[PDB]
């Protein structure tokens, strides 16, 4: 919301998990027994970046 | 980096479309050569 | 359900390699595509 | 003998010629096949 | 017309033939050149 009031351009379609990780990395994360959950995927991105 | 590949990939396809256009022109030219060579050879066999 | 998710995971993986490899083929070929018949065969196999 | 001498050389030449025309026919066959395959490749690469 | 029909086919066939013989002549030329070059290589490799 704040970026909108500041006229800072950002896309509102792509999810944060898709923009911060690739499908190849998510495939390996599943093989490592990471639960198929968006919050769990967000945690994996944090554990990498 | 992605935009670099797309521009190269697009330009190779566009060049390819040009190549077949002249190759079809070459194909027509080679057909004309066959017509000339075949006609010249037949008249020579006739003189024979 | 479990088998399909494994199958669909591999299938989506393969398509990503296929679009990457096909892009690489056009980004690493010199001159024209038609000149090297190997590049033409590789594109057909990747497309197939 | 003067005619057999005219004919000999001329016919040898026309055999060299019709063979040359036949060789070009193979070249045209290679060209036309390359046109169709590259056109099919271009049609297959239309989506990409 | 029956003779012109006999002759047409036979002469087309003999043109395909003399062209085939000429193509083999190129093959023999490639073979004989390969013999001389490999023999010279063998003579050059005699000391080694």
């Amino acid at each position: 919301h704040h970026l909108q009031q500041a006229n800072i351009q950002f896309r509102t379609d792509i999810a944060r998990t898709e923009y911060l990780s690739n499908a190849d990395e998510r495939l390996r994360w599943q093989a490592s027994s990471l639960p198929a959950d968006d919050l769990c995927t967000e945690n994996a991105i944090m554990l990498k970046r | 980096e992605q935009q670099m590949h797309l521009n190269v990939g697009l330009r190779k396809i566009k060049e390819t479309v040009d190549q077949v256009e002249e190759l079809r022109r070459d194909l027509r030219i080679k057909s004309q050569e066959l017509e000339v060579k075949n006609a010249a050879a037949n008249d020579k066999l006739k003189k024979m | 359900r479990s088998d399909l998710l494994k199958l669909q995971g591999e299938f989506q993986l393969r398509l990503r390699q296929l679009e990457k490899s096909l892009l690489q083929a056009l980004n690493e070929v010199k001159g024209r595509i038609l000149d090297d018949d190997t590049i033409i065969t590789t594109l057909e196999n990747l497309k197939r | 003998r003067d005619l057999e001498a005219s004919i000999a050389r001329y016919k040898e030449e026309y055999a060299v010629l019709i063979s040359e025309a036949q060789a070009i026919k193979a070249d045209l066959a290679a060209v036309e096949a390359k046109v169709n395959r590259s056109t099919a490749l271009l049609k297959s690469l239309s989506a990409e």
